[PDB]
């Protein structure tokens, strides 16, 4: 769709502290600053959520909130399908059906609008839990399963940075391609309150990152685009 | 007065001076030589000093191709019974016959005859032209080309990007050449010890021009050094010259 | 360099244990490890040098070894200290693994030694 | 007319470093084209990093017509790059003029702003391989996988722009005055905002900032030899 | 040159790995892609080594191999270490992909004589 | 003349078509070929670009067959005539490809007189 012409410039600038200890995993490299086998990412003794887990949780986000809306106008369409579009409007009228995620982060026809930082933490803490599986015939033995693996600190904060184009948060569009607004305010809102699900376990608890308190700038490019026009606290957006 | 130079140029990355390209457009090719591998043709490296040159003077009559204003015939007589090589000039394009010893013969002349003459006027008038030569004039300015033994050719592919939806547009793939260079050695001899020609210079000390072609793409940007380049002032022709470093011709 | 005083702590970290059934280093991978977590974990180079000294009282720990670790992180930065920390862990390591006999590298002083040493 | 080149009143030099914000990765042309390092490696002049000059051309191109939409002007217009028929100024009878054409040029007419390569003096690049494939099942798909190559943040590239009859320290008039005003909204937002380039901009990867820029201005054909004000970027694009 | 000390030293890599129940190098293809990207980010060639020490030491790298590479990689500028490191890469993917067998490619020194070998047959 | 012999040879090896491939491919991609030639150009050594073929080769990207001439060919070659060489061969697999010439037509042609013989009465 339209792209070319920048409207609306939204940033969104937070800290994200962790609420149960992370662990986000890596290409089992080897270094220094690790004795763990399967450690986790960092850069320069700084761990660091990398954007494209950001991006890849809250697309399926996104994509479940689409899903369960459980409308026509809107659809999700499979990572590797090559006959999917962004929008399929038709004049039978103006009646088109989009794609929520597809607009939001992009597809292989489309660009992503929204861009997304990674997070690099300050006052974090390695932490290191061992586990061990218990056979369940004798129960108690351990079967030499004990593997170890490296954590954030419980609580920490992390830089987030986030850019909406063409996207206006603050006033909202009126009703041209809808519903993405609205979907992108009920994914701040989950972040904001419950705070989504990130990390390489995620199934015990490891990783649960969450969104205290986040500016946000609006920057319009006909008055000024570099001057911030709006800026507001996140919690009244939504 | 022959002042004879040796250029030399630390160029910021590569350089792309292309030629034919065969057909089929795809890739885009530097011209080559068959044995010398590659090199740079003298007429590039002329046009590039007459821009060079044209922007150092500035002249609003070099900008209109010297016609904006009439010459008066009379100027020319005086300028013909004044300047012996001038005159010379003029007999030997015009001919003998339509321009005597002394005089005009306006009875001969004619529109075009007389078109000539007042552009050759024109032309003789104007510090590029009498650097860089004319159709007619004699010239002042030898430049040899710099091809390099050296052959290390990297391929740089370029794609469009629609600005309604930030993709590549499989319409095409630009694939451009690129010739990495560090140091483009060209010699250089001129024939007229020009007060322009040192400013040229001087203004390729500092800002600096580019040459070859995708120059607005980060291809092909020259500077002077006073350095590794040297010049050599001949005056007398029973002494071997003596090149020295730049700077003191120079700076 | 860092890399040379790694070098020599891991060498007297890798003295024989006196009074062992079989011939084994006098310090573990296991202590090496824990010193890495303790010093990521509390992020402080007072206490992690409290740990080692506590850990040096009770045995696993060679008194110069002790005493090399202590002068080298008296006053040094966190990024400094768990520089220092993980190439010590990498030395070791290559050591253990390797199985090099400590009779030929009681001389080696630098990093550039002992890479030659294993080398030949 | 907005074919002015053959005569040059004033030509000004940006020099700064390119300092990226995040993990730049590099265009890299070399699509499936290994040289000397693992799978698809980003492109480097002489095992040296460097961002493309075209990279930072189009981007600033795309930064350039998006403000001239944005402004919503008759007198001002963009044309398709795919487009024949487009020009670059109408002197028709007070006229038409397109600002992306004024600035880097079109068929039409030749670019007026050059942009030259960069270079990082202090380089440091990591490589950050991704599975990055779930399904409803929620698993990792072997197909799926992929590595990429970054330029660590804090690499200063050496940068430098050359922009022709246009003040942008005096100021210009009619649709020169446009066009520099055009470029210090650029600079302005190069300086304080940053540009995204290079890989996915979704994921924050690639944001150059400019740190700090000498402008050089130079009037001829007297003021050649040395510029008349060395001004630093951040004086000039506010004031 | 240097061609010739990386087809010995991707000759030593790939000789069988023993106690392998399927016929594979000593080494793996990930191992030389963890070298080259580890020389890259890392910037050093001492960290290179203790990288190769580790690596030999955790009983995936022949110890021969470790040893060519230690005495190759010393004394040594960053730039010939990562030509030299890129030519065994190069080298050991040709042979892993023409499946060349070690026990007609292992007495050869010669970079040559490896070429003639491939050429020939 | 021969190089133009040894250039066709090269180039009805590589025209034998990709097994198992949904549309009839030739092996060996044009883009292989001039990944070969700008890799000779950027990398002036012969060695190199021995090195560069085996690895393609060994990559499953170009045929075995015409890998192996390739090496033969190009075993003790110099430079200047490496990249003539080259070029013959990219020439002719571009006539080949852009005359739609199956293997079968063209076969065990030798001369390149004769493949331009049958390129003339086809």
């Amino acid at each position: 769709m339209d792209l070319d012409v920048i409207t609306t410039v939204v940033k969104i600038e937070g800290k994200l502290r962790n609420e149960t200890l992370l662990r986000v995993g890596k290409g089992k490299t080897q270094d220094f600053a690790e004795a763990t086998d399967n450690p986790i990412i960092k850069y320069r003794d700084r761990p660091l959520i990398p954007g494209s887990s950001l991006k890849g949780a809250f697309r399926s986000l996104v994509e479940s909130y689409t899903k369960s809306l459980n409308d026509s106008k809107y659809y999700v369409c499979d990572l590797d399908d090559n006959s999917c579009v962004s929008c399929e409007e038709k004049k039978k009228i103006v009646e088109g059906r989009y794609c929520i995620p597809c607009i939001l982060f992009g597809f292989k026809d489309l660009a992503s609008r929204v861009y997304i930082l990674d997070a690099i933490a300050e006052k974090y803490s390695i932490s290191q839990r061992t586990m061990v599986a218990i056979n369940r015939v004798f129960g108690g033995q351990m079967p030499g399963h004990l593997y170890t693996l490296d954590y954030v600190d419980p609580g920490s904060e992390f830089s987030f940075m986030m850019m909406i184009y063409n996207l206006n948060l603050i006033e909202g569009e009126k009703d041209w391609k809808a519903k993405s607004v609205e979907a992108l305010k009920f994914l701040l809102a989950t972040l904001v309150r419950e705070g989504i699900f990130v990390g390489a376990r995620k199934s015990v608890g490891y990783g649960l990152i969450k969104l205290v308190d986040a500016k946000v700038s609006l920057y319009k490019a006909p008055d000024h685009l570099v001057s911030p026009v709006i800026v507001k606290k996140l919690e009244e957006v939504i | 007065v022959i002042q004879v130079f040796r250029l030399n140029f630390r160029l910021r990355t590569g350089f792309r001076v292309g030629g034919g390209q065969e057909v089929g457009d795809n890739v885009i090719r530097q011209l080559r030589i068959g044995v010398e591998g590659v090199m740079i043709p003298a007429s590039s490296w002329k046009g590039m000093f007459r821009r060079v040159s044209e922007i150092v003077l500035n002249s609003e009559d070099h900008f209109e191709e010297h016609s904006k204003k009439e010459v008066d015939t009379r100027t020319i007589n005086a300028l013909l019974k004044s300047d012996e090589k001038f005159r010379r000039i003029a007999i030997s394009k015009v001919g003998k016959e339509v321009i005597t010893q002394n005089g005009i013969n306006v009875d001969k002349l004619d529109s075009e005859s007389l078109s000539d003459l007042r552009r050759i006027y024109n032309e003789y008038n104007c510090p590029i032209e009498r650097l860089y030569g004319s159709n007619y004039f004699a010239g002042g300015i030898t430049i040899s080309d710099s091809v390099i033994p050296n052959a290390s050719i990297m391929e740089r592919t370029h794609v469009t990007i629609e600005r309604k939806s930030k993709k590549a547009s499989e319409k095409h793939l630009f694939s451009e050449e690129i010739i990495d260079a560090e140091k483009i050695e060209v010699k250089v001899i001129v024939r007229n010890e020009f007060e322009l020609w040192k400013n040229s210079l001087k203004l390729l000390r500092e800002i600096g021009y580019f040459i070859g072609g995708s120059k607005s793409r980060g291809i092909g940007y020259i500077v002077l050094d006073e350095k590794e380049s040297e010049y050599a002032v001949i005056n007398n022709f029973s002494e071997t010259p003596k090149f020295s470093e730049l700077k003191r011709y120079l700076s | 360099d860092l890399l040379d005083i790694a070098t020599r702590i891991a060498i007297s970290a890798i003295k024989p244990k006196p009074k062992s059934n079989k011939p084994e280093p006098y310090v573990d991978s296991s202590t090496i490890n824990s010193l890495l977590s303790f010093l990521q974990s509390r992020r402080n180079v007072n206490e992690l040098l409290l740990y080692i000294m506590r850990q040096a009282g009770r045995d696993e720990i060679d008194e110069e070894t002790g005493k090399l670790l202590l002068a080298s992180l008296k006053d040094r930065e966190l990024k400094d200290a768990v520089n220092l920390l993980g190439y010590v862990k990498w030395v070791y390591d290559t050591l253990t693994g390797l199985k090099v006999n400590y009779n030929n590298v009681k001389g080696v002083k630098t990093f550039k030694e002992l890479v030659n040493i294993l080398s030949k």
